């Protein structure tokens, strides 16, 4: 009737944890210099693994994710390094002195200013001359021909490299040593509470670092409905994030050439920019189906009407302002678009001509990227005629009254983006030490990593090898990595030390002198090994756990190190 | 004039192969050797910058690199669109000079 403590190694428990993530990619996707630094990323493994964990439940929430805080840092870090060994264009804010190009025909959109640029390799001042978008020069001196380029007042401009490419690679995230990802398979997922079907992984899958506004492009898409996903959703200011069921083809272009022509801006250093037009010039614009995101908006409406109840939805264009921010933004084929977006957000649903919808588009360069200020990038031209031909997967709403709710395109900053691919991933930290009562006194099938988690101690307590053998084994990606060994190689010693001073280095079951004591348990064996999963005991036994650690090591250890050294002679 | 060699001098190799040129200078360049391909009547383009960076819509079969006065070129994969003459140029010291270049047959 008496029962002792025993120490278990490899306890499929986890408790909710913010860690450093390392990246992971295909190597055999895989060009340098890209603004993502993919070529630094450890390889990923061609078997994923994947787990399946029967039995466990667990508690998401994707509005409170680390994971999203930790990938806008590590994409912000990204483009700062990239822009970093590239031209700054401080000599370049100069007075402008423009004159609208005369040419679906552009109307002003392009100026042809001229102005003279001080260098400092000589003692020169050269008369140069250029083409900017209208979106690009800020007018000064009233009515006069003089502009500026726009936010040179507020940031310094960053002439991008043209060696840097902007394609998205996935990007993969993967847990240090020591931690694990848990992912969430139910295929109505709503972003947050409980998940049936819960996986453990080492790392995700690809994720696009794809940047845009309004609309979600790439990605992934939903498996059975389009599923609407807020925080409160009753407050009207929280981004309601929506996932396609099937994706909307979107096919954007800048049918304008244009040359590119290089003015020097010391030794080493360039301003590029746009030259003499070749073609005529024909406004850039972006072709999307009519009906198929009619049936968008009609899946989308059944949605959001029976989260809103019975009310009448309309959808209104977004508020002007800043075209950063009240316009559908991308930066497909290396050049930066804005359109309009306003004919996808301008009908009333309730309870007729054109196969396609054109969207106007407008191109800029000069980009406050980040809704940061003091900083900004000059897109350099590409010179070629942009096909884009991207997917539509997810829309980013928000929302505002005769019974009506009226829903805009928009968002807040460019977490929201992730936050839909990564709504369904939860990092987790392993905490491979437990203790129970056993009968035994010292006296001195296999699902994968934590495929036991939901079975019972019982059944489970014969699968700590899998976990027990498990654990542990100058960018940006270079550091984190860093830290997550260093990470990981502490977690491995902090727990082979609590292993080496109870008296159990070399044990993955290590019976102890301690008796159980029933103010921590009063249950029998049957009660606790039969019923309770590993985490409800550690929960339960959560306020107790350093009493229990203080006795074994007090009683156990250096008693026991001292009655066998007495008991030699 | 930094003078310039290069070897083989006539290189052929079947599809799916690994070939090698070597360009070899008199003397150190550190990593400024560009690696150009000519095709028989056309002007050649450049396949690799500064020893190994490679141009932008050249597929990753083109490797490259080597420092001082002993640099490589390494075509993996080789594909009857490989087959042309290779060349090499020193951008270090005016004048840039180049090698005498590399036939590659394709068999
Ligand atoms: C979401 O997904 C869609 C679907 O995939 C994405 O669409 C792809 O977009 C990319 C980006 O433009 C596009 O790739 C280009 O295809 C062209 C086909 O003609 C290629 O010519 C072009 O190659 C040039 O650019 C590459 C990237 O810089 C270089 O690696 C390459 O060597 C070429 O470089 C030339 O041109 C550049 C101009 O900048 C110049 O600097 C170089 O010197 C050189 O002259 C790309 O490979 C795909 O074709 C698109 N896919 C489809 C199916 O259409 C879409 O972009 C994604 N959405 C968003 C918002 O990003
Ligand atoms: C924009 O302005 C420049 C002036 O800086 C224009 O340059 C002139 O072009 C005409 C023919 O179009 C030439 O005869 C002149 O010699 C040019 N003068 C220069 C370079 O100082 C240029 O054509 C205009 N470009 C566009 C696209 O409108
Ligand atoms: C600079 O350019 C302006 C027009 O842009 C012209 O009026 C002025 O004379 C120029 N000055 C010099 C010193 O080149
Ligand atoms: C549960 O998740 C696994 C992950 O591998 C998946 O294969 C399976 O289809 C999912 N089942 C359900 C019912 O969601
Ligand atoms: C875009 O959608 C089409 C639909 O046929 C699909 O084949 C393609 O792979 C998708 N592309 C991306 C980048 O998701
Ligand atoms: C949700 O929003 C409503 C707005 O009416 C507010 O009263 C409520 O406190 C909010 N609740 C939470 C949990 O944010
Ligand atoms: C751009 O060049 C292409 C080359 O095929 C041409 O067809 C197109 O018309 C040009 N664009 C304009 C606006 O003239
Ligand atoms: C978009 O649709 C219009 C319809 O007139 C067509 O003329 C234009 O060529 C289309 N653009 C693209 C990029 O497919
Ligand atoms: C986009 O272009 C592709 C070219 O293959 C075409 O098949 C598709 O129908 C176009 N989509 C739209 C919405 O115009
Ligand atoms: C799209 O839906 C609206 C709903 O008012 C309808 O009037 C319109 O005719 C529909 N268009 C297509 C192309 O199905
Ligand atoms: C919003 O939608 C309503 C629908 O009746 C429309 O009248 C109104 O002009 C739209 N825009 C604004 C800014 O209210
Ligand atoms: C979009 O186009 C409409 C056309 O009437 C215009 O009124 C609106 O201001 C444009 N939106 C932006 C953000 O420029
Ligand atoms: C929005 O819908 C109304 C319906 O009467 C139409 O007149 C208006 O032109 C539409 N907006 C745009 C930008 O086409």
């Amino acid at each position: 009737e008496k029962l002792w403590v025993t120490v278990y190694y490899g306890v499929p428990v986890w408790k909710d944890a913010e860690t450093t993530l390392f990246c992971a990619s295909d190597a055999k996707a895989t060009e340098k210099h890209n603004v993502w630094a993919t070529h630094a990323c450890v390889p990923t493994d061609p078997n994923p693994q994947e787990v399946v964990l029967e039995n466990v439940t667990e508690h998401f929430n994707m509005w409170k994710n680390n994971m999203v805080e930790q990938m806008q840092t590590d994409i912000i870090s990204l483009w700062d390094q990239s822009l970093k060994p590239c031209v700054k264009l401080t000599p370049l804010c100069v007075t402008l002195n423009c004159k609208d190009v005369n040419a679906t025909m552009e109307r002003g959109e392009i100026k042809n200013c001229s102005f003279n640029i001080t260098t400092e390799l000589r003692d020169k001042v050269q008369k140069v001359y250029a083409l900017f978008y209208k979106l690009d020069v800020v007018p000064i001196d009233n009515n006069n021909t003089s502009y500026r380029l726009i936010s040179c007042d507020t940031s310094v401009i960053t002439q991008a490299c043209p060696k840097i490419s902007f394609e998205p690679i996935p990007i993969h995230y993967c847990a240090p040593a020591g931690f694990a990802i848990l992912k969430c398979n139910d295929k109505t997922f709503n972003g947050k509470g409980p998940c049936k079907n819960v996986s453990t992984v080492q790392c995700t899958h690809g994720i696009r670092p794809v940047v845009s506004t309004q609309l979600l492009l790439n990605g992934s898409l939903a498996e059975e409905e389009v599923v609407i996903r807020s925080d409160n959703f009753t407050n009207n200011a929280k981004t309601i994030i929506v996932q396609l069921k099937e994706s909307v083809e979107i096919n954007c272009t800048r049918p304008n050439n244009y040359t590119r022509k290089s003015i020097r801006i010391g030794p080493g250093r360039a301003f590029y920019t746009m030259g003499e037009i070749i073609g005529d010039i024909r406004q850039a614009h972006c072709n999307i189906s009519r009906a198929k995101w009619n049936d968008t908006l009609k899946q989308i409406v059944i949605k959001l009407r029976e989260q809103f109840e019975n009310k009448t939805i309309v959808f209104n264009h977004s508020s002007g302002g800043d075209p950063e921010i009240v316009m559908h933004s991308f930066n497909c084929g290396g050049e930066f678009f804005y359109c309009n977006s306003t004919q996808l957000f301008n009908s009333t649903w309730n309870n007729t001509e054109g196969n396609t919808i054109t969207l106007p588009c407008r191109i800029k360069q000069i980009i406050n990227m980040w809704q940061r200020v003091g900083q900004a990038m000059y897109a350099p031209p590409i010179r070629g005629q942009i096909r884009c031909s991207s997917n539509i997967t997810g829309l980013l709403l928000t929302r505002d009254e005769n019974g009506t709710e009226i829903f805009r395109p928009g968002g807040g900053d460019m977490r929201d983006n992730w936050r839909s691919e990564l709504y369904k991933y939860k990092v987790v930290k392993i905490e491979p030490l437990g203790v129970a009562p056993t009968r035994c006194k010292r006296r001195v099938v296999r699902r994968g990593f934590l495929g036991a988690a939901g079975s019972t101690m019982g059944a489970a307590s014969m699968t700590l090898t899998v976990q027990a053998r498990n654990l542990l084994s100058l960018g940006v990606w270079g550091i984190k990595q860093l830290q997550a060994r260093v990470l990981a190689v502490e977690r491995y010693l902090r727990d082979q030390q609590l292993l080496g001073i109870w008296g159990c280095s070399g044990k993955l079951i290590c019976t102890t002198a301690v008796p159980w004591n029933a103010s921590w348990s009063n249950k029998s064996l049957d009660r606790i090994w039969n019923n309770m999963t590993w985490m409800e005991w550690e929960r339960e036994i959560d306020n107790y756990t350093s009493e229990i650690y203080t006795l074994i090591e007090e009683s156990q250890n250096q008693q026991e190190k001292n009655e066998q050294e007495l008991l030699c002679l | 004039d930094i003078q310039m060699t290069q070897s083989p001098s006539s290189l052929s190799a079947s599809v799916g192969d690994t070939v090698t040129i070597t360009c070899r200078a008199r003397h150190g360049v550190g990593e400024n050797l560009n690696w150009y391909q000519q095709k028989p009547g056309k002007a050649p383009k450049v396949l690799i910058y500064m020893a190994s960076s490679r141009q932008s819509g050249i597929p990753s079969r083109f490797r490259g690199g080597g420092s001082g006065t002993e640099f490589t070129l390494t075509i993996s994969s080789l594909q009857p669109e490989d087959f042309g003459t290779y060349h090499c140029q020193q951008s270090y010291s005016y004048p840039w000079t180049f090698g005498q270049g590399t036939k590659v047959e394709i068999k």
